């Protein structure tokens, strides 16, 4: 087997099924995106990147919501299209790719997610707007709640200083995970996850050859990840129950239905 | 039960 080539094939099925990567992220974040930093900029900037959002209109929060729930969607469809680009998955039973992906996406959300954040804010709108993170703290509760874990999740998480080629490997093996809950053939993605972890572990030997410890961090960063996925869905159902407003996108619903 | 996702993956 040719480690060094599932590793570019991997990468290469990133680079080509996201849009935003932490190279284009860092180019914009750089120095155009719409800064939004308050109510007067956050309903200038959806007149004109969601302008039929605000054509009517639901609350601030609940809008930013929806928009919070239409990156999800368009991630998780990207993740879906990334998953059957890793060598392996596309032979596995399609209820097991289901079930992968299900308890999967959310994890490689909050990964990627870091990418685009920095202590300040985050990209949003396929780069064409940048949220304060203050901003959002501002936001009444719930849904102030939302984006801090994750903004502390990944202010760690890029302190790591992965690249690309680090963070496809990470998200393949977030996705071909052998103990999510109901698997039909575990033993056949145990192997499949053997195999993507060995190419994960090779190439931080071969790209952080600085870090030796970077392998058993990452592995910590997905126990982590799990956590911080238990506990937004956590806050996911008190808004669904409690924010009448807060309509849940389908895909979502099923993502969310029957996970923890 | 996942009729979406189901769908994304064909
Ligand atoms: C012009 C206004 C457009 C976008 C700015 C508004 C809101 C932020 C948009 C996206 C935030 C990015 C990721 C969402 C992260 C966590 C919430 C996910 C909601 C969910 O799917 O459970």
């Amino acid at each position: 087997a040719d480690l060094k080539s599932l590793a570019k094939r991997i990468y290469e099925a990133y680079l080509k099924n996201f849009n935003m990567n932490k190279v284009k992220a860092r180019v914009i974040l750089s120095g155009p995106p719409f800064v939004i930093h308050d109510m007067e900029t956050l309903c200038m900037a959806e007149k004109t990147l969601v302008a039929k959002l605000v054509a009517n209109n639901k609350e601030a929060e609940v809008r930013i919501f929806h928009c919070c729930q239409c990156t999800s969607v368009e991630t998780v469809t990207e993740l879906t299209e990334f998953a059957k680009a890793i060598p392996g998955f596309a032979n596995l039973d399609l209820n097991d790719q289901v079930t992968l992906l299900k308890y999967g996406v959310y994890e490689a959300i909050f990964a990627m997610l870091s990418s685009v954040m920095n202590k300040d804010g985050m990209l949003v709108a396929y780069g064409n707007g940048f949220i304060t993170r203050e901003f959002l703290k501002s936001l009444r509760k719930p849904f102030c709640d939302i984006m801090e874990p994750k903004f502390d999740f990944a202010m760690k998480f890029n302190a790591l200083e992965l690249d690309d080629s680090d963070i496809s490997l990470f998200v393949a093996a977030i996705i071909c995970c052998g103990d999510r809950p109901g698997l039909l053939n575990v033993g056949h993605i145990e192997k499949m996850q053997e195999g993507i972890v060995h190419v994960l572990r090779l190439h931080l030997q071969s790209n952080h050859p600085d870090d030796i410890f970077l392998f058993p961090k990452l592995l910590q960063k997905m126990a982590d990840l799990r956590q911080l996925v238990t506990e937004h869905a956590q806050l996911v159902q008190i808004i669904k129950k409690t924010e009448s407003d807060a309509a849940l996108h389908p895909l979502l619903q099923e993502i969310y239905r029957d996970m923890y | 039960r996942h009729k979406i996702l189901h769908r994304l993956l064909q």
